[PDB]
């Protein structure tokens, strides 16, 4: 279910992007945005659709499913279950955070770019614009719509595609055996990454010193800009070692 | 933007105060005034 | 002369890595506003050292400039997409010349 | 009408791939788009079949890989998974398709590209439909070609050729 | 594409094979360190024991807990 | 709460293993109703509310019954 | 399209005239910044990269060391084709 | 200017010689013994016990002796 | 357009103003519209089959 | 103007596996 | 180099098949672990080597042993799909590595070289050469749909159902073989063309594309329908892997 | 651009602008249909639907396979 949901307003928020990429002459760097909201009215349109229903907010297509999963791994009465609870819940705050930073970069700020980028500046065109309308109605009422058809409670829809064993059944437990305040942390999150987010992006001045003087908050800069240095890691020591096993010994 | 380095960036940023450029927080919400409408004639509506 | 030549030379170090810290600056302060204080700031540096003549402290605040540009750098500088390690970068481009098509090769006469 | 659903696709890629001096950039947008979205339509309508109207479908063309008690065949299972994938596949599709006629538009070497998207397609729907896990695993591997060869697509660009290689 | 270098100086080994700012074994310390992050986040979930305070008694499903629907023997 | 729903019927059915419980015979009504409707949110919403409703109880009960067991936990360790 | 070298020639003048050291008159497309304008290299070297930003181009550390003048500035941005 | 053939490259050609000639420069040094010792021969006879060991494994799980192997 | 110094900004084309104010109206509205309906359930205020 | 106008190639770029074209009238 | 590899390579294999295997059926058993591990290790070792060649026709050489060491693997796992997986494997690699000796052959009689570094951007002066290429290359990689993924598959089966350490080491030949083959082809056909080595370029011509034309047949033939193939095979295959024993 | 021109390729190259794309085009048409008939023949003929549809279904119209594995103690 939050599949088939998350292929609507992730194609949503590609597609989007392909727009503004294409109308600011292939730009894209967030750093050099801003200021694009009343450019491209229709474009953010449909990135706000997408982004509020990636991020959950309630009643829209991600709604219907991302909050179904957190409050099932509450449910869930085992170590692991416990483990995917605390990490699912915490990452909803991150993720909050980016998809709110993207548009106040991208749209909302005082304008970051170039002047001759804005001067040739366009809007989609008919078969860029007709897709990105089709998600946006995708991205707000799939959710809704298919949400008792697909994980009703005792539903036959899917006849014999999945099994879920007697033991295993939880869904009744989550939905009517969690205290009320379990249901809404997500929105309670998400409301934090957007207020940080803005915080951030529209107020702080003198936050980036921190990593400009820091030796440890410099490198925690890097460590998640470059994704916890896995790639490094695993070229300096897996595919470096291959690579020269296949000249020096082997050969 | 008080010394000149800082002087000479904010000189040649002048044309970022443009009028559709600028102040674009009051475009952040699209339709939210004719949404907020419409759910008034339809609360309206829906005393009858 | 030598002293123009190295000390000309040492001016050349000096430009380019003004020129490399204040777009690094640019950088790490996103927004243009923030930038104007930042980039006043690293000015006033380059001023501080401006009055050096011991041609032998110059070469060790160049070879300090570069170790802390080396060290503070942005991880991710911006880049213009049709520069060098940029998005648009060899793409699409143009033929080189110089290249031709031999028709009817390799025929049994 | 099931066999046209996989198939679609695979005919709109041959034509651009093959026939792509005849029609053009023009004409392999138009011949790629159409195929994948009478696929889409289709879909639409075996999801209101075999979902709606709770009747699974099962097709068989051929054995494939038969050795012993080894079994693989060429054969298509239809139930209530399955069309929810084919109408997730096919509907993303047929709006890519349409989106990439105007995005690649001044793109030298569209009609490459609207012939891997719809060879993409086709190798996609050979993974969500098949009834046998050799079937799958030739969906898989296929998917995992048509995303090496669309990464690339710019062959010229090295860092495009770097990702190409180690997405496969 | 512009001009491709010819080379002009005696070609090394490993060359046909031929990350910048944090060192090698650096790097493996800080993806050690939040890879133990993962760990230590794991043992805390043991540490809790939520399997211990279940707040309801576990389903049973009627007819011997659905034996025979189970492929158990009828 | 005892069990209505034999077992031809759920087979009959074709209920999910996990939803043949005591609210059994109400989900038959349930889902024939969401079939025919083709599985709408706005319609069976009245076949919908009582097998909910049964379901609720369900688990109360148990949550009720376990209730119970933590305060023999207790007690136990009051006079341990 | 193209920018005519009396496009360029109106918008390099106008990045330099901005230069709160360099008042709006004595500036011909020919004039050097630290000879005739009497600044310093550090002062080039900014304006270099606000002609940077004004036509959006990517100069090589190596080239823009050379540029001293507004005839030296004039002619790199008319070559260059992406500007 | 003429022709369909390589304009051959003296740098690209001698790192062509040098690598098809690399018997030559085998020297029996510290490194190449403890290359040799352990990818030569070590690491083929922890293979070797390894799948003998699999075959074994398997003989104790059907109630069946270890069989023998030349 | 409208040029301000050098820097010219073309006004959008009507129909993506009007499609995309209407899209998010349509957005907002229907939240409202679920959220009087559905609201006081995710609350734990009442119940579906209060009543 | 892409799907009102037709192409410009009367002819194919290239020779179908790099033969010349026989004299008209004469075949290969 | 067509005759060598994808002939007389197979003598060996034959060999096996036709003496050792049925005639000391004892012997063969006790030999088992070591040509497990024999075949194991030229297959991790050689592949790695592959990586690290530059001259183009080294590559395929290279290739040629991982291929017929998995096909050992497959004769001495001694069940239907081992057997009929190495009987295919050794069809399929004299269509593959003949098809590819063809397409280096290609390249080497217009500008002679066979360093990989003088080549690159053929895709933009000889596409046609550039696709039938790419078909080869994955061919090579034992990708699913082509001849070879049928027998090394098969091998794999059998070689699972007798030792899983063995079929674990030769299913790395999945990653190895994939790394070697798509640096190989992009390095000759991606990228951009380099003019100071090569200007001058013509794509295939009629006997060089009618010369293909029975290799992608064969290929595609067999590994979309192996049952023409296998039917012959099994009763001979059979009674190869029952010789010696009575139950 | 300016080599390529005198190259030929199955896909056109860049920028393939053939004149008479469109008599083309549904040139192209018409032998996908033709061959989809085929298809769709076989598809009918082969599919197997052991379970009656809730409503018609439009696979009622041309396949002829619908309630026909009940007997499965004797499928071989
Ligand atoms: C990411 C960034 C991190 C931080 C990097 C910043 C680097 C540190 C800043 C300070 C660098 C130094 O000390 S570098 C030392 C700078 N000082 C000197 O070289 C001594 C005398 N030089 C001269 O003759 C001129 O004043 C000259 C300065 C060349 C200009 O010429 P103009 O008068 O014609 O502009």
């Amino acid at each position: 279910f939050h599949l088939m949901n998350h292929a609507f307003f992730k194609a949503l928020l590609f597609l989007s992007a392909g727009s503004v990429i294409h109308a600011m002459s292939d730009e894209q760097d967030m750093r050099k945005m801003g200021g694009l909201a009343s450019s491209f009215p229709l474009t953010y349109a449909m990135m706000l659709i997408g982004s509020l229903s990636l991020i959950g907010f309630p009643f829209l297509t991600g709604f219907y499913s991302k909050d179904v999963i957190l409050e099932l791994a509450y449910t869930k009465y085992t170590i692991s279950g416990n483990f995917a609870f605390w990490l699912g819940s915490v990452s909803v705050l991150f993720t909050s955070y980016y998809s709110f930073r993207l548009l106040f970069l991208t749209f909302l700020v005082p304008t970051n770019s170039f002047g001759r980028d804005i001067s040739r500046c366009h809007d989609a065109p008919i078969p860029m614009a007709i897709p990105l309308i089709l998600l946006a109605l995708g991205s707000l009422f799939v959710g809704y719509l298919a949400k008792d058809m697909m994980i009703g409670l005792g539903t036959n829809f899917w006849a014999n595609s999945l099994l879920v064993l007697p033991k295993n059944e939880i869904l009744a437990e989550s939905e009517f055996a969690a205290p009320t305040i379990i249901k809404l942390i997500p929105i309670l999150f998400s409301t934090l990454g957007a207020f940080v987010a803005y915080n951030v992006n529209l107020v702080a001045d003198q936050f980036q010193r921190a990593f400009q003087t820091s030796t440890f908050c410099n490198r925690l800069y890097s460590f998640f800009n470059k994704r916890w240095f896995f790639d490094q890691v695993l070229n300096d020591f897996l595919v470096r070692s291959f690579l020269r096993f296949g000249y020096e010994v082997s050969f | 933007p008080l010394g000149t380095t800082g002087e000479f960036f904010r000189r040649r940023d002048e044309w970022r105060k443009h009028p559709m450029l600028s102040n674009q927080m009051r475009h952040a919400l699209p339709g939210i005034g004719i949404g907020v409408g419409a759910f008034c004639v339809y609360l309206v509506g829906e005393q009858i | 002369a030598a002293y123009f030549a190295r000390r000309a030379a040492q001016k050349e170090r000096v430009r380019i890595l003004y020129r490399r810290a204040l777009k690094d600056t640019l950088n790490w302060a996103v927004h243009r506003h923030i930038f104007y204080r930042d980039a006043s700031d690293l000015r006033e540096k380059f001023n501080v050292n401006q009055d050096v003549e011991d041609v032998d402290r110059i070469d060790k605040l160049i070879a300090h400039g570069e170790a802390e540009y080396n060290k503070w750098r942005h991880p991710d500088p911006y880049i213009v997409p049709w520069a060098p390690g940029g998005s648009k970068f060899c793409r699409n481009p143009t033929p080189p010349a110089g290249i031709e098509i031999v028709y009817n090769y390799g025929l049994e006469d | 009408m099931y066999l046209l659903i996989v198939f679609l696709p695979l005919l709109g890629s041959s034509v651009a791939g093959f026939f792509g001096r005849f029609l053009g950039s023009e004409g392999s947008a138009i011949m790629t788009t159409t195929c994948v979205s009478f696929s889409s339509i289709l879909s639409l309508i075996a999801f209101y079949e075999v979902a709606l109207g709770a009747s699974a479908c099962y097709l068989r063309i051929a054995p494939w890989i038969s050795s012993e008690m080894f079994d693989a065949s060429w054969g298509f299972l239809f139930d209530s998974l399955t069309v929810v994938m084919l109408i997730v596949v096919t509907f993303i599709s047929s709006l890519v398709h349409l989106y990439s006629i105007s995005y690649m538009s001044e793109d030298p070497h569209s009609p490459r590209f609207m012939c891997y998207l719809s060879i993409f397609t086709f190798f996609m729907l050979m993974l969500v439909t098949g009834d046998n896990f050799l079937q799958l695993f030739l969906g898989w591997e296929g998917v995992g070609l048509a995303s090496y060869l669309l990464i690339h697509f710019w062959f010229t660009r090295l860092q495009a050729d770097k990702a190409a290689i180690k997405a496969m | 594409v512009g001009k491709h270098i010819v080379p002009d100086k005696p070609l090394s080994v490993n060359d046909e094979l031929m990350a910048d700012t944090v060192g090698k074994y650096e790097a493996l310390a800080w993806l050690s360190g939040g890879l133990g992050f993962f760990v230590g986040l794991g043992l805390l979930a043991v540490l809790n024991d939520k399997a211990s305070k279940v707040p309801f008694t576990p389903r049973v499903y009627p007819y011997d807990n659905l034996r025979v629907e189970l492929g158990g023997e009828p | 709460k005892k069990m209505i729903a034999t077992q031809e019927e759920m087979s009959a059915a074709k209920i999910a293993l996990g939803s043949r419980d005591m609210c059994a015979h109400l989900l038959i009504p349930l889902n024939k109703c969401r079939q025919a409707e083709f599985y709408l949110p706005w319609k069976c919403e009245d076949e919908r509310h009582v097998y909910e409703k049964c379901e609720y109880e369900l688990v109360m009960e148990r949550m009720l019954a376990m209730k119970k067991i933590r305060e023999e936990e207790a007690l136990a360790k009051q006079n341990k | 399209d193209h920018l005519s070298r009396e496009a360029v020639v109106d918008r390099v003048l106008d990045v330099v005239k901005s230069f709160p050291k360099v008042d709006p008159s004595k500036v011909t497309p020919e004039v050097h910044f630290q000879n005739d304008l009497g600044l310093d290299s550090l002062d080039t070297v900014e304006i270099v990269m606000a002609i940077e930003e004004e036509f959006k181009l990517e100069i090589p550390d190596k080239e823009a060391d050379k540029i001293d003048s507004c005839s030296l500035a004039i002619e790199y941005v008319y070559n260059h084709p992406m500007s | 200017g003429g022709g369909m053939e390589t304009n051959k490259n003296k740098f690209i050609e001698d790192w062509g010689s040098a690598r098809e000639n690399l018997e030559h420069n085998f020297r029996w040094t510290r490194r190449n013994f403890a290359l040799i010792g352990i990818f030569g021969i070590a690491l083929p006879i922890i293979v070797y016990k390894g799948i003998v060991k699999d075959f074994h494994m398997q003989d104790e799980d059907a109630g069946r002796p270890h069989r023998k192997f030349l | 357009g409208i040029t301000y110094k050098g820097v010219t900004v073309h006004t959008p084309k009507t129909w993506h103003t009007v499609t995309g104010k209407g899209l998010c109206a349509v957005m907002w509205f229907w939240i409202l519209y679920r959220a009087k309906q559905d609201g006081p359930v995710v609350m734990g205020w009442r119940h579906p089959w209060d009543g | 103007s892409r799907w009102a106008t037709p192409g410009h190639e009367e002819r194919p770029k290239g020779y179908f596996m790099n033969r010349t074209p026989p004299a008209p009238g004469q075949s290969r | 180099s067509v005759i060598l590899a994808g002939i007389l390579l197979k003598f060996g294999t034959y060999g096996f098949l036709r003496f050792s295997i049925p005639m000391f059926p004892e012997a063969t058993l006790c030999f088992t672990p070591f040509i497990y591990t024999l075949s194991a290790i030229a297959i991790i070792y050689t592949s790695l080597t592959t990586l690290r060649q530059i001259d183009l026709k080294k590559i395929i050489a290279y290739s040629s042993v991982a291929h017929m060491n998995l096909v050992t693997i497959g004769m001495f796992s001694l069940n239907i799909q081992g057997i009929g997986g190495s009987i295919l494997l050794m069809l399929s690699h004299g269509l593959v590595s003949s098809a590819l000796f063809l397409c280096v052959g290609v390249l080497y009689d217009r500008h002679k070289t066979r360093l990989v570094r003088y080549y690159g951007g053929l895709v933009s002066t000889m596409p046609n050469f550039s696709t039938i290429f790419f078909f080869f290359t994955l061919a090579n990689m034992s990708l699913p749909g082509t001849s070879s993924f049928i027998g090394e598959f098969l091998i794999l089966v059998g070689a699972f159902q007798r030792n899983s350490l063995v079929a674990t080491l030769a299913a790395l030949g999945m990653i190895l073989g994939a790394a070697y083959s798509l640096w190989l082809y992009n390095r000759v056909v991606s990228g951009n063309l380099k003019p100071d080595f090569l200007h001058k370029f013509s794509d295939l011509n009629g006997r060089e594309v009618f010369i293909f034309i029975p290799f992608l047949v064969g290929l595609v033939w067999m590994g979309v329908y192996p049952k023409v193939f296998l039917d012959c095979m099994h009763t001979s295959v059979s009674n190869l892997v029952q010789h010696g024993k009575f139950h | 651009g300016d080599f390529r021109a005198k190259v030929w390729s199955m896909t056109g190259g860049p920028n393939c602008r053939p004149k008479h794309w469109r008599r083309n085009t549904a040139i192209a048409m018409f032998g996908v249909f033709l061959v989809c008939i085929p298809i769709a023949k076989l598809s009918a003929k082969l599919e197997q639907r052991p379970h009656m549809p809730v409503r018609p279904i439009p696979s009622q119209i041309w396949c002829k396979n619908f309630g026909t594995k009940d007997d499965y103690e004797k499928e071989h």
